[PDB]
């Protein structure tokens, strides 16, 4: 049973197959839980400020004994509200300060402190506050800033080889990505030698980062070598072979295994061989000299006698040298195996290339990489080399950084240090060669268990942290000059540099943008967007192939429609309806657990490793009664290979089928039946729409557009309510009853909304109120209607008839012929908001004042202004007139017997003043909704700037006194009832207050008292009421603070209303756009056997080479729905008995498959059903899934109820000749949504203007009466024609060419039409920009 | 931007010789013309005598 | 340039100068009180690296200004570059007449003719209403016409009308790749704010109608509207100049209304009627038959010029259909009747077109063009040419075929299973089986959707053409095709594509049935891989022309012969299978030289020095001739360009 008293009144049929389990969530949730834990006081240090603090708060003096610490931070209250920072204009922010601690100690006694300053807290810094639809109002605009998605900190075995290499090889390097300092690779050479790298600078030695890392070369060849033992004594030269060690190598001659010879000499080897020598035990066996040539030595050995070199690390034995080694050295050598089928040294060939071979020669090689010149001298080089990766606070990479790092090796451990170690380096480059030589794969950039996702949370406090470790080194500056002090701990805590940072962080950045208010759909989906430039990741668009590509991985994290197809095309991605975010960084999805075949109603969310392992069945499967599944075989995904698979193989299952959808593509109705390319534009065109006066519900939708109206925050919710009193255009109040109604407050809650304010956009956001006149209305209901809303749901167009068929060629490939009857019912109009400013700027003339009194202008023009200057709200104005008077001073003369004579005759101007009044520009049209004034402190002019300050503090005042009266009220009818049966009447306190007759004696033991407690409490009310007034008013005419050159600010904000007309973009949800072309009065437009003639004509040559199948379905079952909503409104203009409404109501709610359960006359009154029937009486709301939408053999169904054909075609007659058409065409009712890009706009013409100083060329883009730019592709078509003298033209008359612009001008004046070229200007400037520098140029003659 | 915004404006007396461009006249018509109206103030009456 | 008013703040440009002249002088002041070498040398080497950095700061150090990072613009920074003086001066400068005209529907207004919106007009051309004022004596003075024209008196609108009448305009699309990007109309007046394109002309703007934005130019000297009328008139532009085929070719709705109204299902209203051709028409608006009657007998009086420069007629009375016999009154004298008695698709339309150019001349292709627009334009319009869900038929066979690949794959897993078949082997026999599956169903679709449909008759059993709308438009060629055809009823095909892989299991459904959630994922790889290809290969294809443009601009005729025997040989491209191209369009446009031989020995065919036009290529064919030396570029010896005697016409001349 679904209530929903907001919903019921209207009650949307929905086609769903499959059963919801989870709901959808707030679909806001990623803009909010980072920002709130950013500002949660937490107790332990982990995220937010506490632990931003506790990283580098400590500071301590350069042997001073002085420390400093702090206790806790605390957020102060904002200054403003979020409406009072828009109208103002400043950001909304809340102060931030912090008890802090200074402890100062005496010497000669360890850490025994004598003073402390922990009495005073410091404000550093404004921390802006966001709001709670998780935008900020910085500079009084709402901005948004985009989440990032970059690499996650840790190793990557990246490939990267293949035609790139340009040698037929593959490559295999590795990199280590820190979070924050320098970074290392191990880049691969097609020599098989390593090379190291740091910050993608020259490349460096394989083994020079091990010896700098206090190795030698023993430890070296012993660690990342394995060592046999190769015993030869008494000239007998035997070796311990291990078949199960080493093998896979043919013999060459004079092998034996344990006597008798197992394998023949020049026999290849074989399992059978290796098998019976693994048998039996092998001991030491005889082998030829000649393994020894090319075998290499493991360690250094040295003579018995004396000590020299002979026989060094890294080097091939000699069969010279083996005669001596053995007669002195010793008999038992360390040697190596150097096996190239399986393994490969890459190290001992590039041992001796290194060039040097001690730790001190080794060390200056990587400073002098670093740095070209300035050699160390023992001292510096160690020190930078431990700053650069061994140390603790210059590194520190992450949580997160561990974690990858140690389940990139197989380790269990997952909490580590920041720093690095050389046991890390060693097994990355063990695995390095591990890789190289075979033993796994490799790692994936493009998989999403590689890359992470950063909110604004971790950003703010990255940039906190960067301001305020510069802080602390003014601290420690302080702190260490001049000790010998007592003072408050201010010595160098300035608020400045952290102010400054989080401002430049927030306001001026590539992520923070402004967002778009056209739409609520776009500004949710704005809030979801996810992009890859900006600080890090992707640096620019450019180099990028496979990077913007659908990875297999994307399933439900990301959507693979929703995304821009300009050159930013898959950088820019949206979230899914279920996806969220995984612990650390990364992404996660819900699904369902499945056991022993039936499903459980658990969800558990798995990321991107873990749904690779476990095998996820399939959205689009069938479910029995108990959780069983009906089809033996299930199209499942295993790791990426999806296929079938029985039900004792089936782990988990999807959610739903809107999990792989955004919350943008899954408003488009039957989904399934577009292409990609339509989808994706459709999805991306719907956020380009524009609002209208009347708001048209949607006839075939998805459901989701209820959510997204509520979740998107552009409305006005009832929260905590139970019934409404009053109910106005602009303010709402509601009555909670007492249930939900806690003490120590009147119990009433107001809502003022918002009317015609300007957006960012330049749009108009009006909210509507819904509830007339006393309705009871519960918690979670909305109460007002948002832009492009209706009853809480999402509806940005208009049900539009239209038809599918050429008519006369207005229709040829995208042109949209829309009738006279659309245009005389104003749909599709479109009201826009217009924003102009004037400053005063006192110069040193003197002030400037707005007086109206302006010389050199007729009375007409002034009749429109009031004695301040500005205009009366609610007038028009065209073209340029005066809006504001203000006048600039002029300087003051001598006697100057003219102006004396001028002033004595005229007066009152006297040349002081110049006409400066603020004036419309041109080409504008429109009426002004109300101007505002903002005065700086100090100034108190005020000509008319009282009455907007008298009318906010009557709107504080009425809206503040209701509470009070409440209260009031409440207490006066305790005073009645508190006299009953004590001799005094209700008459006596209805008449006249007079404080209860002042404890006239009813009782005079406890009426008294319960009298004077009473009367105490109104007076302080009364007091608490005087105080809250006095503060609203001093909060409102204080005055505003304003640059220094400016004086005041005077704004000015006007409505313009835009209609319908040919060039406008019109655009459907199919990805399908038009231009209009043509107005076609209702006479011309074609008509039904019934006389109603169509809307819209569109063009049917576009479905077969789009695919827009979804058109087609979505006019017929919006045929179907009106239809319905025919004979509703048929049987309610037949005034019929509503025993038979109800019937046809629940007979046409219940059509179709079992898709949900719900019937009437069991829940809604014989009231309700009268008002559901008023509601829906122009369409019947039909609601289709995304993947989970009705069938055709349903739509044709709903065909028969309505009486309507269920092949969809109908005859139709010509509005010109009276003939009836063959091939019927098919109508229907088409969602339409108009788009921003209007031709009111576009329009630019120009035939003479004001040019430019440099280059003699005019402005361009209608910047000021600009023109058009002629190309390069364009002077090339000219030369294909062969038309020199219009290139001539193009090239002195319409450009710089100064002495011929005013000739041609004369010639066309006086009709001469004759060109003189001369000489372009811009050719002079270029002859001098070369001059300017030491090379000589001239043109001959 | 090198230029930036640089719009050469109208200046009065640049406005005077622009209809002076198509007034109709002969050379010294047009030469005391440019006398004339070069002599002249932002007030707009003329600085010198006309002798 | 001061930004805030009280400081000019001058910046990029003499910074760099104050900075040189402050050292100089520090410098220069320093020299003379005998300052020790260390001071002097470090002020020097100061010096010589600010002088550095005001001639080049990306070369050498880093220039910063205040607060921003970003290095300044030295003076050989303003030269070099896309932001440099070599930059948008050679007509890269910006116009004054012109701007954002926003393009819409001219199914009125013919080839010369585009609508100019006279809110954007009365601008361009006031320079030209000062003029006709001053001369009707409307207005004394310069400022009476500018109040005038302010205010927008009738007469003004009037004297718009009066002089916009005999004056060309010419339009410009902003992407424009070949010569065709920039046009030449004659302007009419419309009250809107949207210039109306011509449809045909649309196909050279390479336009869609949906949101574009137009350029406008208006010529003032009378050189250039005669360059615009003689040369830049779409009145002349037919034939491409590029290959030779014409660019004026319909394609959208009128190919359609063509293909309906020349057409007959078995017999319409009317079958036995025998009229005379104009009486067609007659019978078809009121009562008596319907545009697809067949077996209709009617007297056609051709004109054939088979006189030298003079036509003859002759009266036939071959059979037809109405709409051909209606459609016959448009076509002129010169063409003959079998050229409009067939099913009259586009590329029929096209060769017709073609003919007309070649045989009668531009005027009469072009009336031709424009007649047979507007009758496209009416007949789409009366035919309807609806769409639906059961226009498309999806086939039965479908479910016995889908079935019978899955047994098949599962035969195939077995055998796997077995040991017997290994991955690749098994990989390769599912995408065969899967691909003969998808060749059967597409098959099946084609035969449920080709000429197969039973109408009433003696017989009972008259299998003609059907009249389903997509099956039209795919058989006409107005838009779509088979392979579209093949996504919309039968199935989707492999459709499998992540990098380079292709999936075994394929997509096997239609967008009229619905789709799956995996199948619609996997189905967007290839799109999106389109997208960046076509929106990372745009900028490359321009640049490609750039450098073409700018490698071969000096080229120019100015020799009329070069009298050189050199030549390059030509011969048909036979390679591969069968040949390629013959030699039939390789030397069409071409001057063949001396060394034309018969095949018969001291024979010969054709002088030195002509011109294959029309008839000698057919010569040169009946004697089956391989080899041809022909002159051509460079090896003409002018010394300067090439030689007009090598290079043909290759254009629309």
């Amino acid at each position: 049973m679904v209530y929903s008293y907001t919903e019921k009144k209207r009650i949307r049929k929905d086609f769903g197959k499959r059963p919801q389990v989870l709901d959808v969530p707030y679909l806001l949730s990623i803009q909010l839980d980072s920002f709130q834990k950013f500002i949660e006081q937490d107790p332990e240090g982990q995220y937010g400020l506490e632990a931003a603090f506790r990283s580098v708060f400590p500071i301590q003096s350069y042997s001073g004994n002085s420390e400093l610490q702090y206790v806790s931070y605390r957020l102060g209250e904002p200054v403003f509200d979020v409406q009072e920072c828009q109208i103002r204009g400043v950001t909304y922010s809340a102060p931030l300060r912090v008890k802090l601690r200074l402890v100062i100690y005496e010497r000669e006694a360890p850490e025994g402190t004598v003073k402390d300053i922990k009495e005073q807290e410091v404000y550093m810094g404004e921390i802006p506050l966001m709001t709670d639809n998780g935008t900020f109002v910085i500079n009084g605009t709402e901005r948004v800033i985009v989440s990032q998605l970059h690499r996650s900190p840790g190793v990557f075995f990246d490939s990267d080889k293949g035609k790139t290499h340009s040698s037929g090889k593959v490559l295999y390097n590795a990199r280590i990505i820190p979070y924050r300092g320098s970074w290392l690779d191990f880049e691969f050479d097609p020599k098989d030698n390593l090379f190291v790298r740091i910050d993608r600078r020259r490349k460096l030695p394989a083994t020079i980062i091990l010896r700098a890392l206090n190795y030698t070369t023993e430890q070296i060849l012993d660690l990342f070598f394995e060592k046999v033992i190769f015993e030869i004594r008494d000239n007998k030269l035997q070796m311990e072979l291990v078949p199960e060690r080493l093998r896979g190598e043919t013999a060459s001659f004079d092998i034996e295994a344990n006597g008798k010879v197992y394998v023949e000499k020049g026999r290849r080897i074989t399992a059978r061989h290796i098998r019976q020598l693994e048998k039996d035990d092998v001991k030491l066996i005889e082998v030829p000299v000649e393994y020894i040539a090319g075998k290499v030595v493991a360690k250094d050995y040295i003579d018995e006698s004396t000590g020299e070199l002979i026989c060094a690390a890294n080097m091939e034995l000699s069969l010279d040298l083996l005669a001596k080694l053995s007669q002195s050295g010793h008999k038992r050598i360390e040697t190596l195996f150097t096996n190239d089928l399986d393994h490969g040294p890459y190290i001992s060939e590039t041992l001796r290339v290194d060039p040097t071979n001690d730790r001190l020669s080794a060390l200056v090689e990587i400073y002098r990489m670093m740095r070209p010149g300035e050699p160390p001298t023992r001292e510096a080089a160690e020190s930078l080399f431990e700053n650069l990766f061994f140390s603790e606070d210059r590194y520190d990479l992450s949580a997160v950084g561990r974690m990858k790092f140690n389940r990139s090796l197989l380790r269990e451990e997952i909490e580590g240090s920041g720093i690095l170690s050389k046991d890390d380096i060693i097994d990355v480059m063990k695995k390095l060669i591990d890789i190289r030589n075979g033993k796994g794969e490799v790692d994936d950039i493009d998989h999403l268990g590689n890359r992470r996702i950063r909110s604004v949370g971790e950003m703010a406090e990255n940039q906190f942290r960067v301001g305020l470790v510069r802080v602390e080194r003014a601290v420690k500056e302080r702190l260490s000059l001049g000790d010998l002090d007592t003072l408050m701990p201010q010595d160098m805590i300035n608020a400045k540099p952290i102010s400054a940072a989080v401002k430049e962080f927030f306001g001026s950045s590539q992520l923070s943008q402004f967002m778009d208010q056209n739409n609520p759909l776009s500004e949710i989906t704005h809030k979801r967007r996810i992009s890859a430039l900006g600080p890090g990741g992707l640096t620019r668009e450019r180099a990028g192939f496979e990077v913007r590509d659908v990875h297999p991985t994307h399933y439900g994290r990301v959507c693979p429609i929703e995304t821009p197809e300009g050159p930013n095309i898959g950088l820019i991605n949206s979230l899914s309806v279920y996806a969220q975010t995984n612990e650390y960084g990364f992404l996660e999805t819900p699904y369902r657990k499945v056991t022993d075949g039936v499903v459980t109603d658990e969800i558990h969310y798995l990321s991107a490793i873990e749904e690779g392992n476990y095998v996820i069945a399939q959205a689009n499967s069938n479910l029995d009664e108990e959780g069983h599944f009906v089809e033996d075989l299930v199209t499942c995904r295993s790791k990426g290979e999806s296929s079938l698979f029985s039900r004792d193989q089936v782990d988990y299952m999807d959610v739903s089928t809107q999990q792989v959808v955004s919350v943008g593509a899954s408003l488009i109705p039957f989904l399934e039946h577009d292409d990609a390319n339509r989808a994706l534009m459709g999805a991306n065109m719907q956020r380009q729409a524009v609002p209208t006066l009347r708001a048209d519900k949607p006839l075939v939708g998805t459901g989701m557009e209820r959510a997204v109206a509520v979740d998107s925050g552009v409305t006005a919710v009832a929260k905590r309510g139970g019934v409404v009193q009053y109910v106005d255009a602009s303010r709402i109040v509601i009555k909670v009853n007492e249930d939900e109604m806690y003490p120590g407050e009147a119990g009433i809650d107001i809502y003022n909304l918002t009317k015609y304010t300007r957006s960012n956009q330049n749009t108009c956001i009006n909210q509507m109120p819904c509830v007339s006149l006393g309705e009871p209305v519960e918690r979670g209901d909305v109460l007002a209607d948002g832009p492009s809303t209706d009853l809480g749901e999402l509806a940005l167009g208009q049900n539009m008839r239209v038809a599918f068929m050429p008519w006369n060629g207005y229709n040829f490939e995208d042109s949209i012929l829309v009738s006279e009857r659309v245009v005389q019912e104003d749909r599709f109009t479109t009201i826009h908001i217009q924003e102009l400013a004037c400053v005063s700027r006192d110069t040193k003339l003197g002030p400037e004042e707005i007086t109206a009194d302006i010389p050199n202008v007729g009375e007409a023009a002034l009749s429109k202004l009031d004695e301040s200057g500005i205009v009366y709200i609610g007038a028009e104005v065209t073209g340029g007139d005066i809006l504001v008077g203000k006048v600039t001073p002029k300087g003051e003369t001598q006697l100057t017997p003219e102006e004396k004579l001028l002033r004595a005759i005229f007066g009152e101007k006297a040349s002081d003043v110049k006409d400066s009044s603020l004036r419309v520009p041109n080409g504008v049209s429109g009426t002004v909704i109300d101007v505002q004034v903002f005065t700086r402190d100090g100034v108190e002019k005020d000509k008319r700037a009282l009455e907007i300050e008298e009318m906010q503090l009557k709107q504080a005042k009425k809206d503040l006194s209701e509470e009070l009266q409440i209260l009031e009220a409440g207490l006066f009818s305790r005073i009645r009832a508190v006299l009953v049966a004590g001799g005094v009447e209700a008459e006596k306190l209805d008449k006249l207050p007079r404080d209860r007759w002042l404890e006239l004696g009813l009782t005079d033991e406890e009426k008294q008292n319960q009298l004077e407690q009473l009367a105490e409490q109104y007076d302080e009310l009364k007091h608490e009421f005087e105080k809250k007034l006095e503060a609203k008013r001093r909060k409102i005419t204080q005055g505003d603070d304003l640059a220094p050159g400016v004086l005041k600010i005077v704004k000015v904000y006007l409505a313009v209303k835009r209609r319908i007309q040919p060039g406008d973009k019109m655009a459907g949800r199919h990805g399908n756009k038009g231009v209009i072309s043509k107005i076609n009065p209702i006479e011309d437009m074609p008509y039904d056997e019934n006389g109603t003639p169509v809307d819209i004509v569109l063009n049917p040559l576009g479905v077969p080479s789009r695919m827009n199948i979804g058109q087609i379905l979505e006019t017929h079952l919006g045929m179907a729905a009106k239809g319905i909503g025919d004979k509703i409104n048929a049987m309610l203009k037949q005034q019929q008995e509503v025993a038979k409404l109800r019937e046809f109501i629940q007979r046409a709610y219940d059509l179709g498959a079992d898709v949900r359960q719900k019937v009437d006359l069991s829940t809604f009154s014989d009231e309700e059903v009268m008002r559901l029937a008023e509601n829906l009486r122009k369409g019947m709301p039909i609601a289709t899934p995304v993947f989970d939408g009705a069938k055709e053999a349903e739509i044709k169904e709903l065909l028969k109820l309505g009486d309507l054909p269920t092949s969809g075609q109908i005859r139709l007659y010509d509005g010109r000749t009276g003939e009836q058409f063959e091939r019927p065409v098919t109508v229907g009712y088409m969602y339409m949504l108009k788009l921003n890009h209007l031709v009111d706009d576009k329009m630019h013409a120009r035939s003479t203007g004001s040019y430019s100083l440099v280059t003699q060329q005019p402005l361009g883009g209608k910047a000021q009466f600009g023109g058009q730019r002629f190309g390069e592709m364009e002077v090339w078509a000219l030369e294909a024609y062969g038309a020199a003298y219009t290139l001539q033209e193009m090239l002195t008359v319409k450009s710089d060419d100064v002495n011929g612009r005013t000739k041609m001008y004369k010639n066309i004046v006086d009709g001469n039409h004759q060109m003189e070229p001369g000489m372009p200007e811009s050719f002079n400037v270029l002859l001098k920009e070369i001059r300017s520098l030491g090379i000589n140029i001239e043109l001959e003659d | 931007l090198p230029v930036y915004q640089g719009e050469t404006t109208q200046t009065l007396q640049d406005y005077l010789m622009w209809q002076v461009e198509l007034t109709p006249f002969t050379d010294t018509d047009r030469a005391i013309a440019t006398s004339i109206v070069d002599a002249v103030d932002d007030t707009g009456y003329l600085t010198i005598q006309i002798e | 340039v001061p930004l805030d008013g009280g400081r000019f703040a001058t910046s990029d440009l003499n910074d760099l100068y104050r900075r040189v002249i402050n050292r100089n002088n520090r410098l220069k002041r320093l020299l003379d009180l005998a300052a020790p070498d260390i001071i002097v040398r470090n002020e020097k080497r100061m010096l010589q690296e600010a002088v550095d950095a005001l001639l080049d700061n990306g070369r050498r150090g880093r220039a910063i200004t205040g607060s921003n990072k970003r290095p300044l613009k030295s003076l050989a920074d303003m030269i070099k570059g896309k932001q440099g003086r070599f930059r948008q001066n050679l007509l890269g400068k910006r116009v004054d007449y012109s701007g954002r005209s926003v393009i819409t529907v001219g199914p009125y207004l013919r080839l010369h003719q585009c609508g100019l919106p006279k809110k954007m007009a009365l601008e361009l051309f006031k320079p030209f209403i000062y003029g006709k004022l001053e001369l009707r004596g409307l207005a004394t003075t310069i400022k009476a016409a500018k109040k005038m024209v302010e205010r927008e008196e009738a007469v003004v609108w009037d004297i718009l009308d009066e002089v916009i009448r005999e004056h060309p305009v010419l339009l410009n699309r902003a992407p424009t790749l070949h010569r065709l990007g920039i046009q030449a109309f004659e302007p009419v007046l419309i009250e809107g704010k949207a210039i109306q394109l011509h449809p045909l002309v649309c196909a050279a703007y390479n336009a869609d109608f949906d949101g574009d934005q137009m350029a406008v130019h208006v010529p003032l000297t009378l050189e250039a509207q005669l360059e615009a009328r003689a040369l830049m008139m779409s009145t002349n532009n037919i034939l491409s100049p590029a290959n030779g085929e014409p660019i004026i070719v319909p394609s959208q709705d009128v190919v359609l209304g063509l293909y309906y109204m020349t057409r007959d299902c078995v017999n319409a209203k009317g079958e036995g009627m025998v009229l005379t051709g104009p009486k067609e028409a007659e019978r078809l608006y009121r009562s008596g038959l319907a545009s697809l009657h067949a077996r209709v007998k009617v007297r056609i009086t051709e004109y054939e010029k088979d006189a030298n420069g003079e036509l003859v007629a002759k009266t036939s009375l071959k059979d037809t259909t109405v709409g051909r016999a209606i459609l016959w009154m448009i076509v002129p004298k010169g063409l003959p009747y079998s050229i409009v008695n067939q099913a009259l698709g586009k590329k029929a339309i096209s060769k017709m077109l073609n003919t007309c150019y070649r045989i009668l001349g531009l005027k009469p292709t072009v009336i031709f063009a424009d007649q047979i627009m507007y009758t496209g334009f009416a007949y789409a319009a009366r035919s309807g040419a609806s769409v639906g869900i059961d226009d498309m038929v999806i086939p039965e066979k479908k479910h016995e075929i889908i079935s019978e690949a899955e047994a098949e794959v599962a035969e195939i897993q077995e055998q796997f299973q077995s040991g017997l078949v290994t991955a690749g082997e098994r990989y390769n026999k599912v995408i065969d089986i899967w691909a003969a599956a998808n060749d059967r169903v597409s098959k099946a679709m084609m035969d449920n959707l080709q000429t197969e449909t039973v109408i009433n008759r003696d017989g009972q059993e008259e299998k003609q053409v059907s009249f389903n709308s997509i099956y039209m438009m795919a058989d006409s060629g107005a838009r779509g095709s088979a392979a579209q055809i093949r996504q919309l009823a039968g199935m989707r095909g492999l459709m499998a594509k992540p990098d380079g892989s292709i999936i075994e299991t394929p997509i096997t459904a239609n967008f009229r049935e619905g789709l799956n959630v995996l199948q619609y994922f996997i189905s967007t790889h290839g799109a999106r891989k389109g997208l960046a290809d076509t929106a990372l290969k745009t900028a490359n294809s321009g640049y490609l022309t750039r450098r073409l443009v700018d490698v071969a601009q000096d080229l120019v005729v100015t020799e009329d012969d070069c009298g050189t025997h050199e030549g390059i040989m030509m011969t048909p491209v036979i390679e591969g299978g069968d040949v390629k191209e013959p030699l039939r369009d390789r030397v069409l446009g071409r001057v063949t030289a001396e060394d034309v031989l018969k095949p018969g020995t001291a024979d010969i065919l054709v002088p030195r020095n002509t011109l294959l036009h029309e008839q000698w290529c057919d010569l040169l064919e009946e004697n089956s001739v391989d080899a041809v030396k022909v002159r051509s570029v460079v090896s003409c010896d002018t010394d300067f360009g090439v030689c007009a005697h090598c290079y043909g016409r290759d254009l629309a001349r």
